[PDB]
């Protein structure tokens, strides 16, 4: 086995996730080794997703033959599951990328969003409290919960927090479908 | 009538210009707009805004910056703010409220008159015509060259050469007014086009233009851009036209027409168009290579289907409670993306600084506020390095005028990294804050 | 190069100047 192809695994699994921007030997390593990378990643019930478009090698639980796995039921997920209010969170997060990569171009660049441009929307929906304090808190609360499954960073000097890429396939449109019909169906009834 | 009115009404409701007119705070704006085109933009407005409190700062500054960057105020690209032709508009109409030079002269009458049979004379197709005006102007060129060597030269008066070189600048320098006009042209048919496109995802439209060659984001304001550069290549004019402002330059009626500003624009006035002229090629290659980049991705179809997905969803989350915190925390069903580890498997550089140095010592001498020797400074803040420190204090005791006695000596033990011992000789120093609380390092 | 000439010496001599006048203090160490 080749030392290149292990240390990419390796990393990949580490970190869940390989950016050519970062780490452009690693991804080219482990782009160039689906094949090789998918036979030892089997016996482990996982599987890779590349996007070349984006630069991205990410990890996600293996479908087998059964029909509802659940895939958090995972010896090795460690992560706890996701609520409502976090999903609104991540659902405004994703419009937020949309309209950043719609006028984006040719170039390195990054998607920020200020805190306080964030408030409102989310006041529109959960509601809003008596001091800007108290939003201010909750909002921190629920952008580090969000930052603890790897979706944004830690925010800077300026009151910043920067969106991953990551969410793109976390709020691809099959999972959107998924979801909406879920709630759908919660609503009714 | 009453549409003009409707119009006005529309007017001060939309454009950006009127409204930052309508500003509480449109002085320290503008000025400082201006002061820029001569990130950091907020510390600036930030440090302006600072001493102006009569009548948050970094709050208040980037929420006016952003407000208007929603109104269109100003473009940001990448990294970096870039004005519109508003901006210049109402800089424009700010600073005319001073002094502006008076059209309405005599001179500008005959230039009219000329320019007018001139474009009589162009517009005419007839082939007798033209040679009939040719035959005159030939005639009445004849007769003044008789009368001036006849002896009749005719030098213009004081007046008159003041009112004829104010008439040239103000015409001259009106060449540079509608550069930011055909870039915002550009971007609004750039918008237009990727909406279309988005709208549209259709892979044949898209597959037709990337094959065709033929140059994207055609307006009119490019045709005439293009156009009036063309002309502006041929600088066997130009050369002439420098030589002949240069030759006016040396007059001694200049300094009581034109201030030094003025002057030296009108100095340098073909080598800065042809520069401006060159600066907007850039800007439509780059714009147009976006485009065709953005235009390859070919991701519009994900991005309308994912953005009708996100509108239904929205639709659907006006129908929740979002008063219960029971509903809030329900898990939905999101499969985990980005799976990492779980944690563990479960088994003679830098020298001295100044700077921070002189803060301390200030913040101990401004704390204490009190006198204080050199043992007892020594004592509270022990040093690294028992020299270049001795010397930093007596050099600021020397500069602040503060007075050193050396009639006495006061003993400092000090031990270094590997034990031993050291004692100073060092005379007496009496520091305080109040006396040199006023002078920069 | 205080670092090394603290090495090998055992006194110091400061001049220092403020207006258009200059002055003089001493030091040592053992």
């Amino acid at each position: 086995t080749p030392q290149r192809v292990r240390e990419a695994v390796q990393e990949m699994l580490k970190y869940g996730l390989l950016e050519e921007s970062h780490k452009p030997n690693l991804y080219r390593s482990a782009l160039t080794n689906i094949e090789v990378v998918d036979r030892i990643l089997e016996p482990l019930d996982l599987a890779m997703g590349v996007d070349e478009v984006r630069g991205l090698v990410f990890v996600t639980v293996r479908q087998g033959e059964v029909a509802e796995q659940d895939d958090w039921s995972h010896p090795l997920v460690r992560r706890q599951r996701l609520n409502l209010e976090q999903s609104l969170l991540i659902a405004i997060l994703r419009q937020h990328f949309i309209a950043y990569e719609q006028e984006s171009g040719t170039g390195a660049s990054q998607a920020l969003v200020a805190v306080d441009e964030l408030i409102p929307q989310l006041q529109v929906y959960l509601g809003e409290l008596g001091s800007e304090a108290k939003e201010r808190n909750r909002i921190i609360t629920l952008l580090d919960q969000l930052k603890g499954h790897g979706l944004v960073s830690a925010l800077d000097a300026h009151d910043r927090v920067i969106i991953r890429p990551i969410i793109t396939h976390l709020a691809n449109p099959e999972n959107l479908q998924a979801l909406v019909v879920w709630l759908r169906e919660q609503v009714e009834g | 009538a009453q549409q003009r009115s409707e119009r006005y009404v529309s007017a001060r409701s939309q454009h950006p210009a009127w409204l930052l007119l309508a500003s509480r705070r449109a002085p320290l704006v503008l000025g400082c707009l201006r002061t820029l085109f001569e990130e950091d933009a907020l510390q600036a407005l930030s440090e302006m805004l600072a001493a102006y409190a009569s009548q948050a700062t970094h709050l208040q500054a980037g929420r006016e910056l952003r407000e208007w960057i929603k109104r269109r105020l100003v473009v940001e690209r990448e990294g970096r703010i870039y004005a519109t032709d508003a901006l210049e508009s109402a800089i424009q109409f700010v600073d005319s409220l001073d002094s502006r030079i008076m059209t309405s002269t005599a001179s500008r009458l005959s230039v009219v008159q000329r320019e007018i049979e001139n474009l009589e004379t162009g517009l005419n197709p007839s082939p007798t015509g033209r040679i009939a005006s040719l035959r005159r102007r030939i005639q009445d060129l004849e007769h003044e060259l008789a009368r001036v060597e006849a002896g009749h030269v005719d030098v213009l008066d004081e007046a008159q050469a003041i009112e004829g070189m104010r008439e040239v600048y103000n015409l001259a320098t009106s060449l540079r007014a509608d550069f930011r006009r055909v870039e915002d042209s550009w971007r609004e048919a750039d918008r237009a086009l990727r909406h279309s496109i988005i709208s549209e995802h259709r892979g044949e439209i898209v597959d037709r233009l990337l094959d065709g060659q033929d140059a994207l984001l055609n307006t009119p304001e490019g045709r005439v851009f293009e156009s009036f550069q063309q002309q502006l290549r041929q600088s066997a004019e130009l050369e002439v036209m420098r030589e002949r402002l240069r030759t006016i330059l040396r007059h001694p009626a200049v300094p009581k027409a034109l201030n030094r500003p003025q002057q030296r624009e009108l100095r340098w006035l073909a080598l800065r168009l042809v520069r401006e002229s060159q600066a907007v090629l850039q800007a439509r290659a780059r714009s147009e290579r976006d485009v065709r980049g953005f235009m390859k991705t070919g991701l519009a179809a994900e991005h309308h289907r994912v953005g009708q997905l996100l509108n239904d969803f929205f639709n659907l989350a006006l129908s929740v409670d979002w008063q219960r915190q029971s509903e809030r925390r329900k898990p939905a069903c999101l499969p985990p993306v980005g799976v990492a580890i779980t944690g563990v498997p479960a088994i003679a550089f830098d020298g001295l600084d100044r700077e921070a140095l002189i803060h301390d010592t200030l913040a101990v001498l401004v704390e204490q506020g009190r006198p204080v020797s050199l043992g007892e400074l020594a004592s509270l803040l022990p040093p690294a390095h028992d020299l270049e420190t001795f010397a930093l204090w007596l050099a600021m005791a020397r500069e602040a005028g503060i007075e050193v006695l050396t009639e006495e000596r006061q003993f400092v033990e000090l031990v270094d990294e590997d034990e031993q011992r050291w004692g100073f000789n060092l005379p007496y120093v009496g520091l305080d804050h109040e006396a040199l609380k006023d002078i920069d390092w | 190069e205080m670092r090394l000439l603290r090495h090998h010496t055992r006194s110091a001599v400061v001049v220092h100047r403020r207006g258009v006048e200059s002055s003089l203090v001493s030091l040592s160490w053992e």
